[PDB]
């Protein structure tokens, strides 16, 4: 009676509330940086092969 | 950009469309490069587990949309706290659910006694405003 | 030819212009405990006219980097001074080209930027967590501008590469 | 358990590529 | 979801399977080439050229069954973990509270509760004793309801001591 | 890429069909993973009283 019926709270009772949200950014805010990350090191990537080849076609001739 | 800065992606819809490509999971023109490879692993796996996760929400969302039924007894009264219930403020329903013996009805009535605010209301009418 | 390259100039310079208007104000909006309008640097809600600097980073680990990255919204602020020193590239390189080259790494720090401003408009985006304020969609539409601004400066640079290529043959 | 069967089959059509790797490069070696 | 370390034993099956086609690929005397055999790997593992020499395409075809398991399962196991969401506790027991020293505890800065830590003979309640003795800063708070705003404004990072009478009364309030 | 009508329609008969299974399956295989986060065992009177 005085703790559980007196008591404000119906805990261990209703369970799921059918959790009503769509969707956090926050699974998808790592995968947005890894996405960032990927693309800077590919644009890295392709410049420093680009003035590779360069700097062997000016060697070359 | 870099299609462009080494062919068959040199224009711009041609670009666009491997994107769309990349977006979905199907495709097209396969690129032959090093760098347009990569970015199109990273850009494509990307958008894999994108669309994946729009399956599995979509489908959590279905799964929430065919649950349990609405309150259909006094049990499933007593089984939630979201839902409110009262009765009239005066008169032999509330002498029925004060001196009921059932323990459900005595917690229903134990909770109608003190809620906050008062679950109770005056006319028929000021209940069906409520 | 001169005509592509004058609306690549205004091109990055409304570019400029939006970038600023969204580093200014209206960025946000929020209902307080009445709704109110913020610009990344300060709030101001809706008594009714008062401002101040709401942008307090304090009340795992990679929380604690993130809300350093949100604090005083960093990455956009390099990526408008990323904008402005390709702008100066590219107004010193319309004027007495002497170089054929610096046009290329000039947009190649600009698409550099962009990308920067969208990885920094994911940032803000993401420490939101209702409306949301119309610099925002200022900044969208000078990404989409310099986006087609960074097609257009490449396609221009490629151009001239082919008209190189023809004469030098 | 999809590893493992995964490891067969790789093993399985390794080795039948092996061998018929082997048995070409005889026949080619006995004719040619 | 479905793993935190068999991603590195699918990248290492990748790479094993990406040598192992280039073993098959480039070992015939079209669709040879260490980086093209790598990126016909990259389109087998996800969805979106073919190879024809007739041995490494079973390897091609178990590896694209076993991706295709691999995604069916991961569409699986997330929507399994965005079906339920059943939140769970990080502290379960008193040894708990001994097991880690991120989330801090405390107790009443006077009462019987501290002459019944102090005088204990327990090495695991010892162990508590001596790190609420010597805890930066001070985890003793003043009253009761002082203990109860400070649990509540710690965001799951520090802990209260009191008897079970009045925390399942605090509980049901 | 096949460019007859009777090979594309057998095609078409068995891929749809095929499409449909997997499809069965990832869904099944959800069903169960669903089932397999579901109430766990029994800790009080009260689910004594439920089961
Ligand atoms: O003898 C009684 N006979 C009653 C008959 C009726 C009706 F259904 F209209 F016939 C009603 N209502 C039901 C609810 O809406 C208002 C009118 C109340 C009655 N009451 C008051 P109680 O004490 O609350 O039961 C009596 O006392
Ligand atoms: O004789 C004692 N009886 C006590 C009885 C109770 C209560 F549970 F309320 F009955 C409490 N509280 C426990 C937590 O809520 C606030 C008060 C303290 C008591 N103390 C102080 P202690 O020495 O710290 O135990 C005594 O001395």
């Amino acid at each position: 009676k005085w703790w559980y019926d007196k008591g404000e709270c119906g805990a261990k009772d209703s369970g799921s509330k059918e959790k009503t949200s769509a969707l956090s950014l926050s699974n998808v805010a790592g995968v947005f940086y890894i996405l960032v990350g990927g693309l800077g090191l590919a644009m890295l990537v392709a410049l420093i092969e680009f003035c590779y080849k360069s700097r062997a076609e000016a060697k070359r001739m | 950009l870099v299609s462009r800065f080494s062919s068959n992606e040199f224009g711009i819809f041609n670009s666009l469309w491997f994107s769309l490509g990349a977006f979905m999971q199907q495709g097209d023109i396969s690129p032959r490069s090093l760098s347009g490879r990569i970015v199109g692993g990273v850009w494509w796996f990307f958008t894999l587990i994108i669309i994946s996760s729009y399956t599995a929400n979509l489908a959590a969302f279905l799964t929430v949309e065919r649950m349990v039924s609405p309150i259909e007894s006094a049990e499933d009264l007593a089984k939630q706290t979201e839902i409110a219930y009262g009765t009239l403020e005066a008169g032999s329903t509330k002498e029925f659910f004060r001196r009921s013996k059932i323990a459900v009805f005595e917690k229903m009535w134990t909770y109608m006694k003190s809620a906050e605010p008062s679950v109770f209301v005056r006319t028929t009418e000021e209940g069906m405003i409520r | 030819r001169g005509v592509q390259m004058l609306l690549t100039t205004v091109g990055a310079f409304a570019a400029f212009s939006l970038m600023t208007i969204a580093v200014g104000t209206d960025y946000w909006l929020y209902s307080r405990g009445v709704m109110t309008h913020s610009g990344l640097w300060r709030t101001c809600c809706l008594f009714k006219g008062l401002c101040k600097q709401i942008d307090h980073f304090p009340e795992d680990t990679a929380e604690y980097f993130l809300r350093a990255v949100r604090a005083s919204s960093i990455f956009p602020i390099l990526s408008v001074i990323l904008l402005f020193m390709g702008g100066l590239c590219i107004a010193a390189s319309e004027f007495y080209k002497t170089r054929h080259n610096i046009i290329l790494s000039a947009g190649i720090f600009f698409v550099s930027a962009g990308l920067s401003n969208i990885i920094g408009i994911i940032v803000y985006i993401s420490a939101n967590a209702y409306s949301y304020g119309w610099s925002f969609y200022f900044g969208a539409l000078s990404f989409i501008i310099a986006e087609m601004v960074g097609v257009l400066a490449v396609h221009m640079f490629i151009d001239r590469h082919k008209q190189l290529r023809a004469t030098a043959r | 358990g999809v590893f493992y069967i995964l490891i067969g089959g790789l093993g399985l059509a390794m080795l039948v590529a092996l061998i018929e790797f082997c048995y070409k490069s005889r026949s080619e070696s006995k004719r040619m | 979801p479905l793993a935190y370390e068999i991603w590195m034993c699918i990248v290492f099956a990748y790479i094993g399977v990406s040598v192992v086609l280039f073993l098959v690929s480039r070992f015939s005397p079209n669709e040879f080439g260490i980086f093209n055999s790598l990126w016909f790997s990259l389109g087998a593992f996800m969805r979106q050229i073919s190879p024809r020499s007739l041995s490494g395409r079973i390897v091609g075809g178990v590896w694209w069954f076993f991706t295709l398991i691999i995604i069916s399962s991961y569409t699986a196991n997330l929507a399994a973990f965005l079906t339920v969401e059943r939140m769970v506790s990080p502290i379960e027991s008193a040894e708990d509270l001994s097991k880690q020293t991120e989330i801090a505890y405390g107790t009443l800065d006077s009462g019987s509760t501290k002459e019944f830590f102090r005088r204990s003979k327990i090495a695991v309640f010892d162990k508590m004793w001596t790190y609420m003795r010597s805890a930066e800063p001070s985890v003793f708070v003043r009253t009761t309801a002082e203990g109860v705003a400070r649990v509540r404004k710690s965001k799951g990072k520090y802990a209260y001591l009191l008897e079970s009478t009045m925390n399942e009364y605090i509980e049901q309030r």
